[PDB]
RNA sequence: AUGUGGAUUAAUUCGAUGCAACGCGAAGAACCUUACCUGGGUUUGACAUGCACAGGACGCCGGCAGAGAUGUCGGUUCCCUUGUGGCCUGUGUGCAGGUGGUGCAUGGCUGUCGUCAGCUCGUGUCGUGAGAUGUUGGGUUAAGUCCCGCAACGAGCGCAACCCUUGUCUCAUGUUGCCAGCACGUUAUGGUGGGGACUCGUGAGAGACUGCCGGGGUCAACUCGGAGGAAGGUGGGGAUGACGUCAAGUCAUCAUGCCCCUUAUGUCCAGGGCUUCACACAUGCUACAAUGGCCGGUACAAAGGGCUGCGAUGCCGUGAGGUGGAGCGAAUCCUUUCAAAGCCGGUCUCAGUUCGGAUCGGGGUCUGCAACUCGACCCCGUGAAGUCGGAGUCGCUAGUAAUCGCAGAUCAGCAACGCU
């Protein structure tokens, strides 16, 4: 079977990848019933965008972990390495965009004597 | 802190197990229903003649080695200070220094 | 405040010495130490007196005084000016 | 804070706990037998130096373990002071006391006792300069010392000064995470006041 | 069939682990069914301190009290093994739920 | 802003006759006198109380706020005078640097 | 910056079609980290303009930034007891950053009750010749041939 | 909202003092803490130990005088085995204790310049000597990191790096959590068997090493653009303080040399204070609105806390709250199957305003023996200053800043809007 993975700061989803239209399922609904933020579609969709094979191929997610647009970025990335999946030989047209990346900026530690990860204490010299 | 505000502490805990035992229980188990005696209960005037000590809030959390009645840990059950001194001396099961 | 499921804080000293004092029936100016005590309207009668930290103040009562205490009407902070 | 503990600092790591059990509720209460332990055991016997001190605690049974190089001024020879620690032991109730004595190997790569000898020395009338000249000396004729590094401090030679001043050799890297360190941090009496002494002695690697 | 569960508890890894290897043997020399320890998760007691004394309350310090812990279901509990798990040999850094 | 000088005046424990603050409130008029930039100025008295002083038994530190950089002036003596004009004097030398360095 | 600048940031695209001098316009307007906020009031204020001049909207938005993007600009350096000002060409990416600056912040202060209209009221008015993004712009302009004297210095 | 200064004060306990203090020692000051004050008892004592002399019972459970300290009857009147003891009644003798002073007598601990790149030694040669040399001069670096020519040759403590966390993958690992492939419950649902496949929680190892490309480069380093990659040029952030100064701070976390109290600066007691205010300084938040105020409807995070305790559903209360306890030493159970911004519908339509919430008068809840100085919380009515801020200053280079809320050590309940 088909399946990968996509992971973006504590934003799981896996996926299932068919050579159907391109329905999406995610989670008892679609992309039409849940994201109202057209950027975050954007996201979803610059993969097949990229392939151009826009509705060539269904996905059906599950959700879980992080927020909205986390969960978006693992979404685009789990559908683009799903379409490594299906034919490699594109794969290093998609790294000219590189659609593929896992993002390695992740939430900081909050440090001690301050008032959060960078924010110093006024420094008062009164 | 001194020997005998600790000594004190130790006297406060003893009469506290002794008393808060079922003595200082009683009155408050029959005095939470609106059932109780209340009306003519004189309990509560009753728990004004046991000490003043047998409540609990006059109690403190003292480490056992110095007496320090400030920031104080249960877990380990000390003074941050003596807590820093035992896990610098690697006295601690599993204790260390920690990032992430 | 105090919650009504208790009930008063009427202390046992004074409440049982105003027992004692009303079975007496009769009245005078008389010394405690409790300012924690709430106020019943039977002590509109007698004339109680607390101490503040350097000595003792008498005061006397009124119907209106009821369900305070009577650290209420002691002065503990003496602050005139500058 | 200018150096942490490099046993505290390689606890995680290369050096081991001093006391092993596991415990939920009796946490609280196993540290507090065991600091009233150690505190009588010192009160009692000071004349030869305890080197190391560790326990560990089961579902009855309770061993405490003591490393001294000179034993027959610790123990009871006959049993004496041996039964005695037995006695304190039982006031305090560990109620099982496989108490496991034992001489260490090299007292003069022993960090603690060799603190502890020269802190004796200062404490009885001498100067410092020959006590910490000959340790050095005494610490590297021996295989295993790779780096020393030997720091007094106090009002030294009764200088009424708050002076610090150390004699090493060697190579002591305390960065070195991967090598074993042995510290001890010990502070004599003296006629004019406390002095206080370290030592770190470096040894090889570890490779595992 | 029939279960008995051991949730083993500790500080080392090394130790915990190597128990578990003693214990899964120990199980396996009755020709009893034996599964091994699922790696679930550890507890993290945290708690941070500050280093000096009276003041500087910016320089602080953390300190973190894992809990390793491993389930070990027991299979086919035939009360010759019963009796016998009952008496493993253990070191003290390592406690034990028998349910 | 004459007035505007925001004297604070501080002691930690020391015997304090009314005559320190007679003395410090006119060397600080002194030096409002010439420089008209100033908002603060805290002064302190402070001692060591220690046996066999090393001469240095009264301690001041006075700073002053400016339009910018601020001022620092320390001093030590053994009594009120000496350390008070030692500091006065070191006050001028930074706000001489600092009006020099103006134009 | 004492060692190299570093790269300038892979911008994003407008999702809906295809000018990232929009989405430019919207991290400028971005407040509070409200990105999706401050979009649907773009996509609003643009289908205004859209509605109220039957054009699309990036063409008069181009309109306007063609009217107030400056191309010399001022630069100050004390110097000899009287800081002198300087005039500086100024390349085109901070030409847009500060010509969407002044449209932006100059809407925020108008009297429209609702930035929707204030907005979109601005750019009609920065397109068709009219705004006081025009009149900064201006104002700039005539300072720059104020202190043309300056500029032999060459920095 | 809190922390200080100055002045009140019977008492407002002490210390900390630009950088490196002022949401500090506090991580929870009503009594307690507390060290301070009025008033009362104590004096080898609030608790011990070394001596002997007089003791065999001593306590504890209730009663009375009492703000409490404290003195006093009713019931407890031992086990050793003749030598004495557990024990406590006294008598005093050794005393015992101090938050009394010196942090410029000391140790220990810690901040700081400063996570800045340096600071030293050997043996030598030079110099009468203090001292120099090395460690100068070019390239070069995050840096005394490195290369090249030389009275220097060599090295250490440092910078790098083996540590943790995160960033990717191969294998196993199957619940207290997933649950694609399957069969069964259907009102709440993975809820139950069933697959460990993807996730996965926990562990081991490969992956970054300018690894290779070609043009530059004392041909050396040092670079310039590449492929491949999840990451590429110290992946990122963490931990980590060279020798020492500031006689830095803490004799009040603690330890302690010296001086002093001892009928008391010790000590047991209830009341009061550390929250006084014509003001000043500093830290922050809550606001000056339509990106906003209000009702209603819809989905998701990480994350931890728990037993003489976390507390579910039902129902009643406006709502804090409530008998009650299911389940729970806890990947389950309380933790709504865990949220707020946001989205959809509509109103308010730019004004001291449905902004804002002070402030007060009352109606009330919980805990604590006790809510007046003095506690948090809901409800009613209350509706003040504030219409974007001065000379200058503060913090910020990416998952950062700005914003929303959550969780918690300490803690019975709290000023916690702090801290993490």
């Amino acid at each position: 079977p088909i399946q990968t993975v996509g992971r973006r700061k504590e934003a799981v989803v896996r996926v299932r990848l068919v050579p159907g239209t391109g329905q999406f399922n995610l989670d008892g609904r679609t992309l039409e019933n849940y994201f109202p933020n057209k950027v975050h579609q954007q996201l979803i969709k610059a993969p097949l965008v990229t392939v151009d094979r826009v509705d060539q191929f269904d996905i059906y997610a599950h959700l879980d972990g992080g927020g909205p647009s986390g969960q978006a970025g693992a979404l685009r990335l789990a559908i683009a390495r799903a379409l490594i999946l299906v034919q490699p030989e594109d794969r290093p047209a998609l790294k000219k965009a590189g659609f593929l990346t896992r993002d390695p900026r992740a939430i900081e530690r909050k440090k001690y004597g301050l008032k959060k990860a960078r924010k110093a204490p006024q420094y008062s010299k009164r | 802190a001194k020997k005998s505000k600790i000594v004190k502490n130790e006297q406060r805990r003893e009469l506290v197990q002794r008393y808060a035992e079922r003595r200082a229980e009683l009155k408050r188990t029959i005095r939470d229903p609106a059932s109780s005696p209340e009306r003519r209960a004189a309990a509560v005037s009753a728990l004004q003649r046991l000490p003043r000590d047998s409540s609990p809030v006059r109690l403190r959390n003292r480490d056992v080695v110095d007496g320090r009645p400030r920031g104080h840990l249960r877990k380990f059950g000390l003074s941050r200070v003596r807590v820093r001194e035992m896990a610098h001396r690697g006295e601690l099961p599993g204790v260390r220094k920690a990032s992430w | 405040p105090r919650s009504l499921k208790k009930g008063p804080f009427v202390d046992d000293h004074l409440l049982k010495k105003v027992d004692v004092q009303n079975e007496k029936n009769t009245k005078q100016v008389i010394k405690t130490w409790s300012r924690r005590s709430t106020i019943i309207p039977d002590f509109i009668g007698h004339t109680f007196a607390v101490h503040d930290g350097r000595k003792h103040v008498p005061v006397f009562v009124t119907e209106a005084m009821v369900g305070h205490k009577l650290g209420e009407f002691a002065p503990t902070r003496t602050f005139k000016g500058h | 804070g200018q150096k942490i503990n490099p046993h505290g600092f390689r606890l995680g790591i290369t050096t081991e706990w001093k006391s092993r059990w596991y415990a939920d509720k009796q946490y609280k209460d196993y540290v507090k037998e065991d600091v009233a332990i150690r505190k009588l055991l010192a009160t009692g016997l000071e004349r030869a130096g305890i080197a190391d001190v560790e326990i560990e605690r089961t579902r009855d049974r309770v061993r405490v373990d003591i490393h001294t190089a000179r034993p027959g001024i610790v123990i009871g020879r006959r049993g004496t002071e041996a039964d005695r620690i037995r006695a304190d032991l039982e006031k305090l109730t560990g109620k099982q006391v496989q108490l496991n004595i034992l001489e260490v190997k090299n007292p003069e790569s022993q960090a603690q006792l060799v603190a502890q000898g020269v802190a004796e020395q200062l404490s009885n009338r001498v100067a410092f300069r020959r006590a910490m000249r000959k340790a050095i000396q005494s610490a590297m004729r021996q295989p295993n010392v790779k780096g020393i590094r030997v720091q007094c401090s106090g009002r030294l030679g009764g200088a009424e000064m708050s002076r610090s001043e150390f004699y090493r050799e060697g190579r002591v890297p305390l960065h070195t995470l991967r090598a074993d360190i042995d510290y001890g941090l010990y502070e004599a009496k003296t006629t004019f006041g406390r002095i206080g002494v370290k030592v770190w002695i470096y040894k090889g690697d570890i490779v595992g | 069939g029939q279960k008995i569960r051991i949730r083993l508890k500790a500080y080392d890894h090394e130790a915990i682990d190597a128990s578990a290897r003693k214990i899964v043997e120990t199980v396996t020399r009755t020709g009893a069914s034996v599964v091994g320890p699922v790696p679930l998760p550890t507890e993290k007691n945290v708690y941070c301190v500050i280093r000096s004394p009276h003041k500087y309350k910016d320089s602080r310090e953390h300190f973190e009290m894992r809990t390793h812990k491993r389930l070990i279901d027991i299979l086919d509990p035939t009360p010759k093994t019963v009796d016998a798990l009952m008496r493993i040999d253990l070191p003290a850094s390592v406690d034990v739920n028998i349910q | 802003e004459r007035p505007h000088a925001e004297v604070v005046v501080k002691g930690r424990n020391v015997e304090v006759p009314d005559h320190f603050r007679t003395y410090v409130s006119e060397k600080l008029s002194r030096l409002e006198r010439f420089d008209k930039t100033i908002y603060l100025f805290d002064v302190e008295l402070d001692h060591e109380r220690n046996r066999r002083q090393r001469k240095n038994c009264q301690h001041v530190e006075i700073t002053a706020r400016g339009r910018g950089p601020v001022v620092r002036g320390e001093a030590c003596a053994d009594s009120f005078y000496t350390a008070f004009e030692s500091a006065v004097q070191k006050l001028e030398g930074r706000l001489r640097r600092a009006k020099d360095r103006r134009k | 910056p004492r060692k190299g600048p570093a790269p300038k940031r892979p911008l994003v695209n407008d999702p809906v079609y295809g000018s990232q001098l929009v989405t430019q316009l919207v991290n400028k307007v971005l407040l509070e980290g409200k990105k999706s906020l401050a979009e649907r009031i773009v996509y609003g204020a643009l289908e205004q303009a859209r509605e109220k001049t039957g054009t699309d909207p990036v063409v008069t938005l181009k309109r306007a930034l063609d009217n107030v993007k400056p191309a010399l600009e001022v630069r100050s350096r004390r110097v000899g007891g009287a800081t002198y000002q300087v005039p500086v060409e100024v390349r085109p990416d901070r030409s847009t950053t500060l010509a969407l600056r002044w449209l932006v912040n100059f809407s925020r202060q108008r009297r429209e009750k609702t930035m929707v209209e204030r907005l979109a009221n601005e750019i009609l008015d920065a397109s068709n010749g009219l705004g006081a993004s025009v009149k900064r712009r201006e104002d700039t302009h005539k300072m720059a041939e104020a202190n043309r004297a300056f500029a032999h210095y060459r920095w």
